[PDB]
RNA sequence: ACCGAUAGCGAACUAGUACCGUGAGGGAAAGCUGAAAAGCACCCCGGGAGGGGGGUGAAAAGAGCCUGAAACCGGGCGGCGAUAGGAGGGUGCGGCCCGAAAGGAAUGAGCCUCCCCGAAGGAAACCGCGGCGACGCGGGAGUACGAGGGGAGGGGACCGGGGUUGCACCGUCCGUCUUGAAACACGGGGCAGGGAGUUCGCGGCCGUGGCGAGGUUAAGGGGGUUAAGCCCCGUAGCCGC
RNA sequence: CGGCCGCCGAGACCCCGGCGCACGGACCGAUUGGUCCGUGAUCGGGUAGGCGGGCGUGCCGGUGGCGUAGAAGCCGGGCC
């Protein structure tokens, strides 16, 4: 894992739960996909859970996210591939970052992910 | 032939039947199937019986050369394809039996698709004047029908 | 220079978007030309297309060629290279070349090629 | 812009074979002396004991292909390399 | 097709000269990693082996 | 925002220029008056709501008409139609 | 039809080398020999030891952009460079005491090509 | 280094067979299930042919059997559709519709705003003057604008492309003889397949290669080879001096 | 009719970017060549015809490969 913005190892099952969580969020509620859109979501505080791809390059476009999010105290999780992240988000192209602003049909799932990520770090 | 031109056939709400190599007129078969399409099965059977009995003319919209009109509104060229009606009535009864044995209710069946195609041509010759032998051919017809139970 | 590269890429995009489909005369009239669309030079003595009259289709000319610096490049700007196995996958330049897996390669070898290209950081135009 | 695509060593014959590509859009084919100077400067090779076997340009592509050799000592060159190549290089 | 005897002899000479080259033999496709040297000359003993 | 009428393309007897149109603003009847609108945009609204944009580049004739250049030329059903300046 | 030029890779390389050498040393003799070698094969220069004896002086350097043949008799001591030598011509030159070399050796010996005389 | 079922012998097969002419004689078309028939047991309808279920098979490939193009026909789907004129198309765009992949694109699409430089070209408000007048001259000013080349901000999913159709303008089909073709001059119902500068001898030239006052073999001979490939010899002969 | 003043109107004239061609030059290819550079107001229509380059098909000698995880062939799309 490149060390610029990776902080902790996210297990494969946790990544899969995050992927299906963002899938259900897109299906039912509302999400905000894209790096700039995610950054604005967290800066304004409308987001609840943020998901970051592990295959972003160059790194200067997504590196600032966890430093800027630890200020707002919002849960962030990692996923393996931006390709799969975008596919889950519903766009053919890759999605470096995603923010969920209302986890419709996913309140309990987001709570579980938040608890696990808080325990990890 | 074996296949059907219908796309979304399912064995729960539909029933199908066919006839191949019928010594009837494909043009009149097409004209009759045009009116038979989108009708209840019993109503279509009654319509075919009327056509056979010569009580109701079948309109012609595509192949109507040198055809006289008929009494009533919408006529216009019309005729009485008795042979075609008799041939297609058997297919209609066959599809009714298919639906009944499948478990559908005959009184609620609607003809949602019915089509006619030109089949193989049987060849022969007729002698003409000045030593010319000329084609003399029988055109066969394929008929396909699938009905659905409305609910 | 990336600046000239981008300018010429835009120029080629505009030119090839305005370029027409060069088809032989009366291609529409007969099915024998519709099913097999090509361009053939009109050579008849009275051919209006040969005479090059307004209101008639145009004919290919050397002027329509795209700028040299970006001729034959992918719309993304990379350079296509046809690949049939990992050996020739490895011989590309990730900063200036992209791999197109040959249509005749099976899935068994294609998955290997894709994972190797991911390891080597080489763009693939048809990643499946 | 020279990029090395392959380096091979053969001590049995006592030399190093270098396969590379020069990316020169908008520029002519680089001179042999310039290519040798750039390659020697980058690889820290000995200028007196290296030869450029060939430089090739293929159609409109600005990617020319170069093959070169670098020997440990002049004895191996005087034993292997032909006189015409030595004269062309000018190192003899 | 006909070729002069002297020209054929010169062509054979050139082919024999090229067979001992390093660049051309490798470029043809042969793999010569383990060959002691080019040309590869072997003692007369090789001519008596029939297995 | 001013109103104008799309009169025709820029044309000879039998030649048409698809990317230029002649526009008559409502209350201009001279070259002097029309020349004050040079550089202003012109918008045409499609029946489905799509908007096509051009700009005024020169004054046409002497009676106050102007020339508007459109990247996407008007379909031709805009002839005799209304457009908005600015 | 079109003039393809020599099919010999060695001859093409020699022509290119001669042009580069003329560029490097600022002389025209090598370019002249280059185009003279480039002329069509059916018109390639043909010279004889008789003509060399007729026109060349003792100790002079001679370049023949083509073939040198051994028709005649030779007395002069001349350094002759030619693309091809017939065995008779080479033997006659050696017996007379001259040297039968190539344009490559000629370039190496006299890079500026001063005093070299072209014979066709 | 021949053809691959309209090719190759006319015949890949019950082919000089069937068939035509009194006769001499002329003379076709026609190859392919599957690995194994495992070639559809049973049920309902039908006079029958066959249809619908259900089974066999990796796949019906179902015997009318490897693949299944085009022409042509029937149904569905999308577009137009009974006041509108041109060889059925060309340029530009607008409706309706499609739009996962291969094309760009959330590492930002159309889009909205702002800033800078800008080739050729290039206004007007207003001021003064000339002209009977249309109008022009000097300043404003080579200014606003200008193809294009760059930058910043907002939004967050389209754009490119495709089918049909509408509007404006333009456009009298293809090949051919002919001074002259839209021609009331000839060849042109549609689709598929076949189809027309080949070989030898002599001669004139050029592109290249070998040898060179010399060049070169022919018929043929020997060695070797699974083999007609490969190696050497062969000066009669021919051209030149 | 004798004149005059404005404005429209071509692929013509000017400008910006691109392609090729003819000629010259530099450098570079182991078979006709390749990259780039300089000039073109004095290069860019075309029938008969002459000349150069390129695209496609069967087979053979080599070289490098793909395929029952699906070859050739066939229908509809994207890109060059």
């Amino acid at each position: 894992a490149k060390p610029s913005y990776v902080k902790f190892e996210v297990p494969k099952e946790l990544a899969e739960k995050a992927l299906q969580a963002v899938e259900i969020a897109r299906d039912t509620g509302k999400i905000r996909k894209g790096t700039n859109e995610t950054t604005k979501a967290v800066e304004r505080g409308q987001a609840k859970l943020v998901i970051i791809a592990e295959d972003v390059d160059p790194e200067e476009i997504v590196a600032h996210l966890p430093p800027l999010c630890e200020e707002k105290e919002i849960p962030y999780i990692y996923v393996p591939s931006k390709k799969e992240l975008g596919a889950a988000a519903g766009i053919e192209v890759a999605a470096a970052s995603v923010a969920i602003i209302e986890p419709g049909k996913a309140r309990d799932l987001v709570e579980e992910i938040a608890m696990k990520v808080k325990e990890l770090m | 032939r074996f296949g059907y031109s219908f796309q979304n056939f399912d064995p729960k709400r539909m029933a199908r039947a066919s006839a191949r190599d019928l010594r009837i007129s494909p043009k009149l078969a097409v004209e009759v199937c045009r009116e038979l399409r989108g009708m209840m099965l019993n109503d279509a059977l009654r319509y075919l019986d009327d056509v056979i009995a010569l009580k109701r003319p079948v309109p012609l919209k595509r192949y109507n050369d040198s055809q006289g009109h008929k009494p009533g509104k919408g006529f216009g060229p019309g005729r009485y394809p008795v042979k075609v009606a008799k041939a297609i009535k058997k297919v209609l009864l066959n599809v009714k039996n298919n639906a009944v044995q499948k478990g559908l209710d005959p009184d609620k069946l609607k003809i949602i698709h019915i089509a006619a195609h030109k089949g193989p041509v049987l060849r022969g010759w007729y002698p003409r004047a000045f030593g010319r032998a000329t084609p003399f051919n029988e055109q066969t017809t394929h008929i396909e029908v699938v009905v659905e139970e409305i609910r | 220079d990336e600046k000239e590269f981008k300018r010429l890429l835009r120029v080629r995009a505009r030119l090839k978007r305005k370029k027409p489909r060069f088809l032989r005369q009366e291609w529409w009239r007969y099915p024998k030309f519709k099913n097999d669309p090509k361009w053939r030079r009109p050579k008849g003595i009275d051919s209006k297309m040969r005479l090059k009259l307004k209101g008639k289709p145009r004919s290919p000319s050397i002027g329509w060629s795209s700028p040299k610096l970006v001729r034959g490049l992918h719309p993304s700007g990379y350079e296509e290279v046809l690949v049939h196995n990992v050996k020739e996958l490895e011989a590309l330049d990730p900063k200036r070349q992209a791999a197109r897996i040959a249509h005749t390669v099976g899935k068994k070898k294609r998955i290997e090629i894709i994972k190797r290209a991911e390891e080597l950081g080489i763009k693939v135009l048809n990643p499946r | 812009e020279i990029r090395i695509k392959e380096i091979k060593e053969n001590k049995l014959i006592g030399r190093k074979e270098i396969y590379f590509e020069i990316y020169h859009p908008g520029e002519p084919t680089p001179s042999r002396k310039d290519v040798k100077g750039k390659l020697v400067a980058m690889l820290d090779l000995n200028p007196e004991t290296t030869v450029i076997q060939y430089i090739r340009s293929y159609f409109g592509s600005y990617i020319s292909k170069g093959y070169a050799k670098a020997y440990d000592s002049k004895e191996r060159m005087l034993y292997i390399e032909p006189e015409y190549i030595l004269i062309r290089d000018g190192l003899i | 097709e006909d070729i002069n005897k002297k020209e054929k002899r010169l062509a054979l000479m050139s082919a024999i000269a090229a067979t001992a080259n390093y660049d051309l033999v490798r470029a043809r496709g042969h793999i010569i990693d383990n060959v002691p040297q080019l040309p590869l000359i072997v003692v007369d003993d090789l001519q008596k082996v029939q297995k | 925002r001013i109103k104008g009428v799309v009169l025709s393309y820029r044309r000879s007897k039998e030649n048409q220029h698809n990317n230029v149109m002649i526009i008559k603003p409502l209350d201009v009847n001279s070259r002097e008056e029309a020349s004050k609108l040079i550089g202003r945009l012109v918008l045409w609204k499609s029946p489905s709501g799509k908007i096509l944009k051009g700009k005024i580049v020169r004054v046409h004739g002497t009676k106050g008409a102007v020339r508007a250049r459109f990247e996407k030329g008007l379909p031709g059903q805009a002839l005799g139609d209304y457009v908005e300046i600015v | 039809m079109k003039r393809t030029g020599p099919t010999d890779p060695n001859l093409r390389r020699l022509i290119r080398y001669l042009r580069k050498k003329s560029n490097e040393y600022g002389v025209k003799i090598w370019k002249d020999v280059a185009w003279r070698l480039e002329r069509p094969r059916r018109q390639r220069a043909e010279v004889n030891v008789s003509k060399i004896n007729r026109y060349a002086n003792d100790g002079e350097m001679i370049v023949v952009p083509g073939s040198v043949l051994g028709a005649g008799k030779l007395e002069k001591k001349v350094i002759v460079a030619a693309w091809k030598f017939s065995e008779t011509a080479r033997r006659k030159i050696i017996e007379a005491g001259g040297e039968a070399i190539t344009i490559e050796e000629l370039i190496e010996r006299n890079p500026t090509g001063s005093g070299v005389r072209i014979m066709e």
